[PDB]
């Protein structure tokens, strides 16, 4: 009968929402289609123009090598969006589907499941990743991305678990058994409508987390390669400028500080929405 | 000059309809008052706006509350605590949930009473009060936490509670709602005489009316708000005015219970010596603990009739409804239905084709037909894992079944969201019956419905029988909704039958001592 | 030497 | 209770052994050969015992008897924790006496007088800090406060008293304060409408009582939990407080390490970590069975 | 509420990790003679301006300049006990300039007669020891030379010509561990750790013992081993630091006011310049000096040294530094170090009608001394002018980034400089440019060059052994080994805890003269 329909008409409404939804578009579209925006090569350097204010010929200005600061913050926008998703597209599909088996077809699963999780979860995301990436001599957007991957996952399987053991009490899943219906076609047709809320809900702050983290990786050295253009490496660059007074430092980082937040501000209305209730105790 | 004078009444909820409109009663300082009503009919909101608890949203939009001359229906916060504990007591509904989970319960009783400062002196009352409102070892049971004791003791401390203060009004917001019969009667039989020394008032708000006027003086009856008809007790039963009371006091089981009941060899089911056997792994994991949930149960069910197994909490017969559908399984005992259950047939074979001819009717309306879903893809489902023809016929049957069970036959886009149940339980219905089978398991499906809701089902199920030649295996947690429908009874206690028997020879001249404390257990 |  | 925290370190026990298994892994599996990805060490230490399951109990054996490595300056990888660990700490109750007194002192109000102006700005708030990157928001904050209006010190530099220690403090600080407000204000806003509450209000004593015994004794539980939790970050965070303000701590020291590329010595403190990091995990799973008597015998 | 443990007298200055063992004659880089010169004290020492007066010689004299005798100052010591001698010096120039040991300032000891027969092959002549350095008695030795040389006794106070003990010809492995040296410091006897710790710093005390010409007048100095310059000054003006050598670049326009007479500008003996060996592919032979030819008119330095150092710089005019004497700044055939990008294409186009291009050409620096901003101009120059794709490559250490380059271990383009030891011209061309010498990382090799040198380095009077250097130049402007890029002027900044700073002539600064409180 198409539930999210009345989910739509809900949320359709909510400014929270909809200035969300218009931010993630232009940032999808800007980093889909960057030449749109821009005409002018983000690696070309004229050195004769090396700091220039904000003029006609250039909308954000020009930095010390002589770089133009619009297109050198469009394909960034470029490459961080592209591993952000990369890494939690993965990371949905992984942790939701091993926490909906263990969580359903309880023990003799659910043990091993939790006991790998557990152990997942005693190591943190940042710490593992610059432990990992220190020994991957040769590194690029892949490598990131499966190493985010890699290590996400344990807190998106809890939540998947925790939504369908819980879901499993209720008993219609019980009328479906009653009728003829081996556990596979039942935790598929009953199970997953109902319990993919909270995963997705997560799914999105996990995704401006992955983003957040990425820029955090990339800005220590070791990230993305200096081929590619990023926030974070830009920053790097540009935070030296500060104490002789030009302003170039905020571009990038803003780019970056709205880009995140409407990730988070659309998690958080989606969490609003789809899941209000677990608002007690997980946060 | 009565102790509540409450006349002219409204509760808005947030700029809606009002709840209550126009409730006018006056309790006459020392009797007994009971608010009965149907729910959802603002009965119990009144008391949250006597007392100052509405919920977040309400306020007082006319009349007046007078308490003994000082009116107080303007809530002075400050001015309401000499009257909150000392003056006006309050008992609870729900006995699991209102009691702080992190506290013991001595703490909490002793921290109702404390006006004075002592610590030993309170703590050596806080006992006494326990050990007199009934209960089994004061000692200790005030030295557990509120998810420790067993419902009807947590039931006998919110009394405490509420007797802390001396109070010269108690308003009992339906207490005993929750509990099996056998306590629900000890409860108020206790509740009636220790109100009945101190002077203490009491308003008791039910939703029964048999059971008000066992209990109550005065009876007021509210239906959507406004009060309907309300005098003298032993005179609004056995003579009602007002239509609604007397199609409340026509649908009480606790009258037709004494009725005509007007009405191929048959035994299909045979049961034979059923045994479950549950192993807890508390405490250590190696001692553990032996416990029997069905114990040696054995009976036969003749064909085309019914037969009512009951029992309170703890008496395993929602454990035996899953041992006969096939949904758990058995220890030292056979279902056979003819052929069936694991001994020739439902080895690998029959596995589906049994299941086309025994179906279960679940408890609550709420739980089952799952949220994303309609009325019609909730019904074609049993069809949908069998094979059934496409539109022509899957499409023509479903529109049919609803024409059974007496429903608009529009509501087929509907999701069990906006159905209000009570015709949500009339789906579960329409789904069981979807591949006519000839056995029903009804797990207490009438037992969470309304007052009138559930006399229509019960009057629904027993015409449903009469053409298609079906056979109930009804399972109750009370005699009371039996005499009606049931031709033969078996009870149960502590996982082990008690007496079986024709439903004459039950209510009439039972042979049996448990069997005849639920007999006195009814408001009859 | 050779800078640093 | 005493039967609960037989059954947590029973549970402990295999995350231990599986999470060692993990950093040897790392150490020993690599493209092709971890001596040359991270010569007289190729005998002496890995002394090519093939059978990697001896190597990993010998490791193992190492590991518990104090035996860590060696680090980069020449020194055993004892001796620089146990010469770098009170700076990280007295930097680390820092950050948690903001999160914990302005967080909690925060969340309680806006919980109780939740639908608010006051409500609406502490959300919209929180959930902006939380956006800003942490590097960023650091190096803004060094910069305004150290540089242009001078009233701080640019850099902490081995001389690290609470007086100097403050500004870092509140950098990586103000990172999870946008937790505990957004978590305790949840918390409060829909424990402040329980039974319970309602039952106890109807009994005579006054507000503050019910406040303090009834919705902040069960409010404050996740809290306590998510703040044991929040230890995982803390330890990343400090990684870049540290590097952009030099101080010479555990963050500075890995800091150093990373920026170095002394492969070796980052492995050595890593392996700390974690277990500093399961250890705090167990002690607070062993205070919220305390502060629960539902999982405690559950 | 917490602290350090030092005392509030010790010196703080910057500094950088040696990438080579603390030995005399195995050190070829400031990084690690910015020590050694504070723990040795050799025949001669050097002030501020570059003047050589005698420190532990008593006498240095000669007749007709090919003949020395050398006498010693009795009464010496090493921090062990053991004395100062003709044999510590005799026997330590002996090992430095041998073969077999391989070290990197063996080329000094060249002027010294038997010294082809000491150095070289090690087959079909055999002596271990040179037979110019004779020991009369205990206390004075005979030095013969092949050709008079004009500048000998002014490159006795190198840092080669030090003494070193007689327990340190038993096990030289430790002795580059712990020197045990006779100058002004010594190694700080750690009781609570080492004094040397490796990346992170190391630290010097005064030496009772010493009775010289540099006596320190604080008490004791830290050298700190940072990361960035921009950390360094960071630290610098927070107040924990004392002395910044170098100023990084992101901060030249705004120390004037930081500092705030706090700090000193001038010329200094440094230059840059940016090498790539001649074992590469498309770098050798005709091809090869095309394409440096190439590479040497393709970048703008008044450009450089004007939007990235502020004009802090010099635009180089030859291969040597421009505060020295004799140096000039008008030579023939110059104009092969100008920017001119039409002939930059023509020179392309003469090396690919030989063999054509095909790769990426890398240009490797090290991180920790802000190099980022001109080597990432540099590279857009010459990608912008040539079509070619350049790039910058990073590496996080000077001593780790030394080390590729000292065994012939790295495969592109990189950074270099010189950092002069005594005011002469030679100085700055010789260790780099001779045939076999240590610092000759490209592996250039012209006879014609060496003997021009040779013949200047034995002019009669010192005027005509400019003219002749400045010959010698012209075979450099044709060959163009390395690609000079400008010269320095040094800044230096101290803090307020201080008050006696001083730099040299080659930028660094005046230690033993530095009072703190
Ligand atoms: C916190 C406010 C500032 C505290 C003053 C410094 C404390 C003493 C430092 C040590 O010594």
């Amino acid at each position: 009968t198409g539930f999210w329909l009345d989910a739509w008409r809900g949320l359709r409404r909510r400014p929270k929402f909809v200035i969300a939804a218009a931010l993630i578009l232009l940032i999808l579209v800007v980093a889909a289609f960057p030449s749109l925006f821009t005409a002018a090569d983000p690696t070309y350097a004229d050195p004769s123009q090396s700091m220039l204010a904000p003029s006609a010929a250039h909308w954000f200005g020009t930095d010390l090598q002589g770089h133009d600061i619009y297109s050198r913050t469009v394909y960034g926008a470029r490459a961080s969006v592209t591993v952000g998703l990369g890494a939690t597209l993965a990371v949905f599909v992984v942790g939701g589907a091993l926490g909906a088996l263990a969580g359903f077809y309880g023990s003799w699963i659910d043990a091993v499941v939790s006991r790998v999780t557990d152990v997942f979860l005693g190591l943190p995301l940042l710490l593992a990743a610059i432990v990992l990436m220190q020994v991957m001599h040769h590194r690029t957007v892949w490598t990131v991305i499966a190493i985010l991957a890699l290590f996400g996952w344990p807190q998106v399987a809890r939540i998947a678990r925790g939504a369908v053991l819980e879901v499993r009490a209720s008993d219609y899943v019980l009328a479906a058994k009653a009728l003829g219906l081996n556990r596979f076609q039942i935790l598929l047709r009953h199970a997953l409508p109902n319990a993919v809320g909270p995963v997705i809900a997560v799914a999105t702050v996990a995704l401006g987390i992955f983003i957040v983290t990425e820029a955090t990786l990339s800005y220590l050295g070791v990230g993305l390669p200096t081929s590619v253009v990023s926030w974070g490496g830009d920053i790097n660059v540009a935070q030296t400028r500060l104490r002789s007074g030009s302003p170039i430092l905020f571009y990038p980082a803003g780019a970056l500080a709205i880009t995140v937040l409407a990730f988070m501000m659309m998690g958080d209305a989606l969490r609003d929405a789809l899941d209000p209730a677990s608002r007690a105790w997980r946060a | 000059a009565p102790l509540l004078s409450v006349e002219g009444l409204e509760v808005t909820f947030g700029t809606d309809a009002p709840a209550v409109c126009g409730v006018d009663l006056a309790v006459r300082s020392g009797q007994t008052v009971a608010v009965v009503g149907e729910s959802g009919s603002g009965k119990s909101t009144t008391a949250a706006a006597i007392l100052g608890l509405l919920p977040a949203g309400g306020r007082i939009t006319a009349g007046r509350v007078v308490f003994d001359g000082r009116d107080i229906t303007g809530a002075d916060a400050k001015r309401l605590r000499s009257i909150r504990g000392r003056e006006i007591g309050y008992v609870p509904q729900d006995p699991m949930t209102n009691l702080n989970p992190v506290w013991k319960v001595g703490f909490q009783v002793t921290e109702a009473l404390r006006a004075n400062t002592d610590g030993r002196a309170a703590r050596r009352r806080a006992v006494e009060l326990l050990a007199e409102a009934g209960l089994p070892d004061p000692a200790k049971q005030a030295g557990r936490y509120p998810h420790q004791l067993s419902g009807g003791m947590c039931q006998r401390a919110l009394i405490a509670i509420g007797l802390a203060g001396r109070p010269r009004l108690l308003i009992a917001d339906e207490p005993t709602s929750a509990l099996d019969v056998t306590v629900q009667r000890q409860v108020l039989d206790h509740l009636q005489g220790l109100t009945d020394e101190l002077g203490t008032a009491l308003l008791l708000i039910t939703h029964d009316l048999a059971l008000a006027a066992q209990r109550a003086e005065a009876v007021v009856v509210v239906r959507r708000g406004v009060v309907v008809e309300s005098g003298a007790a032993q005179s609004i039963l056995q003579s009602p005015q007002h239509e609604y009371t007397r199609r409340l006091v026509a649908a009480a089981p606790s009258l037709t219970a004494r009725s005509r009941r007007p009405p191929q060899a048959g035994d299909i089911l045979v049961v034979s010596e059923l045994t479950k056997i549950y192993r807890e792994s508390r405490g250590a994991p190696w001692r553990r603990v032996e416990s029997r949930a069905v114990d040696g149960v054995s009976f036969r069910l003749p064909r085309a009739s019914t037969l009512a197994i009951v029992g309170e909490s703890g008496s395993g017969k929602s454990t035996l409804a899953r041992m006969v559908l096939g949904l758990l399984q058995p220890t030292s005992g056979t279902v056979v239905f003819d052929g069936t259950y694991d001994v020739g047939a439902l080895a690998r074979d029959q596995v589906l084709a049994f299941r086309r001819r025994v179906q279960p009717v679940f408890q609550n309306p709420y739980s089952s037909l799952d949220p994303m879903y309609s009325v019609f893809r909730a019904i074609e489902e049993p069809l949908r894992v069998h094979h059934v023809g496409d539109r022509r016929q899957r499409q023509r049957a479903v529109r049919e079944l609803v024409d059974q069970v007496a429903l608009p036959s529009s509501i087929l886009g509907r999701r069990p969201r906006e159905l209000s149940g009570g015709q949500r339980q009339r789906v579960a219905i329409a789904r069981a019956l979807a591949l006519r089978p000839e056995v029903l398991v009804c797990d207490e499906a009438v037992s969470a419905l309304d007052v009138l809701v559930q006399a229509q089902i019960l009057d629904l199920l027993a015409d449903l029988q009469a053409d298609l030649g079906l056979t109930y295996l009804f399972i109750s947690h009370d005699l009371a909704v039996i005499r009606q429908i049931a031709d033969d009874v078996l009870v149960m206690r502590a996982g082990r039958v008690v007496e079986h028997a024709s439903t004459e020879e039950v209510f009439s001249r039972p042979r049996h001592e448990y069997t005849r404390q639920l007999l006195q257990a009814i408001p009859g | 030497a050779v800078a640093a | 209770m005493g039967w609960y925290v037989a059954r947590r370190v029973a549970v402990m026990v295999p995350v231990f052994l599986g999470a060692t298994l993990l950093i040897y892994g790392m150490v020993f599996l690599l493209p092709g050969d971890p001596v040359a990805a991270l010569a007289a060490q190729l005998r002496s230490h890995y002394h090519l015992d093939d059978p990697f399951l001896v190597q990993y109990l010998r490791y193992l054996g190492g590991i518990l008897h104090g035996d860590l490595g060696r680090a980069y300056s020449g020194l055993p990888v004892s001796a620089v924790l146990a010469h770098a660990f009170p700076v990280t700490i007295r930097l680390a109750l820092i950050a948690l006496a903001v999160e914990a007194v302005l967080g909690i002192g925060f969340g309680v109000i806006a919980g109780l007088r939740q639908g608010g102006i006051f409500d609406s700005a502490v959300l919209v708030t929180g959930l902006v800090i939380i956006a800003i990157p942490i590097f960023v928001l650091g190096f803004l904050a060094q910069f305004l406060f150290g540089v242009q209006l001078e009233i701080a010190p640019v850099t902490v530099g081995e001389r690290a008293s609470v007086g100097r220690l403050l500004l870092p403090g509140i950098v990586l600080g103000a990172m999870s304060f946008a937790y505990v407000v957004r978590l305790t204000r949840s918390a409060v806003a829909a424990n402040a409408h329980a039974d319970y509450v309602r039952t106890a209000t109807a009994k005579g004593l006054s507000r503050p009582r019910v406040v303090t015994v009834h919705i902040l004794r069960n409010s404050l539980i996740p809290v306590v939990t998510f703040l044991g939790a929040d230890l995982g970050a803390l330890m990343g965070g400090a990684i870049v407080t540290e590097g952009i303000f030099n101080i010479h701590g555990v963050g500075g020291v890995l800091y150093q390490a990373v920026t170095r590329q002394e492969t070796p010595t980052v492995v050595s403190i890593v392996t700390v970590l974690v277990l500093i990091y399961l250890i705090t995990n167990l002690l607070v799973d062993l205070l919220y069975a305390a502060l629960d008597p539902r999982i405690r015998y559950g | 509420c917490g602290g350090g443990v030092l005392s509030p007298d010790v010196v703080l200055v910057n500094g950088g990790e040696p990438p080579n063992p603390l030995i005399p004659t195995g050190t070829n880089d400031s990084n690690g003679g910015r020590i050694i010169d504070r723990l040795f004290a050799g025949l001669m020492s050097y002030d501020a301006v570059g003047k050589p007066s005698l420190e532990v010689a008593q006498s240095i004299e000669s007749a007709d300049n090919v003949n020395y005798r050398i006498t010693v100052k009795p009464g010496w010591k090493f921090t062990d006990g053991s004395p100062v001698t003709a044999h510590s010096f005799v026997d330590a120039w002996n090992y430095g300039a041998l073969s077999t040991n391989a070290q990197l300032q063996q080329h000094f000891f060249s002027p010294i007669e038997g010294f082809d027969d000491v150095a070289g092959a090690p087959g079909d002549k055999s002596r271990t020891t040179m037979s110019g350095l004779r020991v009369v008695n205990d206390l004075e030795f005979t030095v013969r030379l092949k050709a008079p040389t004009i500048d000998f006794t002014l490159r006795l106070g190198h840092s080669s010509f030090y003494p070193l003990p007689d327990s340190a010809f038993r096990d030289m492995a430790a002795f580059g561990r712990n020197p045990i040296g006779n100058g002004p410091y010594k190694l700080a006897d750690g009781p609570a750790g080492p004094a040397w710790e490796h990346n992170v710093r190391i630290d010097l005390v005064p030496n009772p013992d010493y009775h010289g010409n540099r006596k320190p007048r604080n008490k004791g100095l830290r050298f700190e081993f940072y990361a960035n310059l921009d950390t360094a000054y960071a630290d610098l003006l927070s107040g924990n630091l004392d002395v910044l050598d170098t100023i990084p670049p992101s901060a030249l326009t705004v120390y004037q006011r930081d500092l705030g007479d706090h700090a000193t500008s001038g010329p200094a003996a440094i230059n840059q310049t940016l090498d790539t060996p001649l074992r590469l592919p498309h770098f050798g032979g005709e091809e090869g000096r095309l394409r440096r030819l190439a590479l040497s008119a393709a970048i703008n330095r008044p450009q450089i040294c004007q939007q990235i150092f502020a004009g802090t710089r010099s635009p180089a005019r030859d291969f040597t530094a421009r505060s020295l004497p004799g140096f000039d700044p008008n030579l023939p055939g110059n104009e092969v170090l100008d920017y001119d990008p039409q002939r930059a294409r023509r020179l392309w186009a003469q090396a690919d009608a030989i063999s054509p291009w095909s790769g990426r050409y890398a240009i490797a620096y090290n991180a920790d001394a802000g190099h980022r901003d001109w080597v990432d101009a540099v590279a857009n120059s010459i990608k912008n002018v040539l079509g070619i794709d350049a790039v910058a490559a990073p590496q996080p250490t000077f001593a780790g980034f030394r080390t590729q380059i000292t065994n012939r271990a790295i495969d592109s383009a990189f950074r270099a400089g010189w950092r002069g030891d005594y005011p002469s011209m030679i100085e700055f061309l010789a260790p780099l440019f001779t045939a076999g010498a240590g610092s000759n990382d490209v592996g250039y090799i012209n006879p014609e060059f060496d003997a021009a040198l040779a013949a200047a380095e034995a002019a009669p009077t010192l005027t005509e052994s400019h003219e002749l250097v400045n010959d010698a130049q012209r075979i450099l402007f044709h060959d163009m080994p390395v690609v000079p890029l400008w010269d320095y002027i040094s800044v230096v900044g101290w803090s307020s805890q201080v008050s006696n700073v001083t730099v040299t002539w080659n930028g660094l600064p005046d230690y033993e003269n530095i009072v703190k409180a």
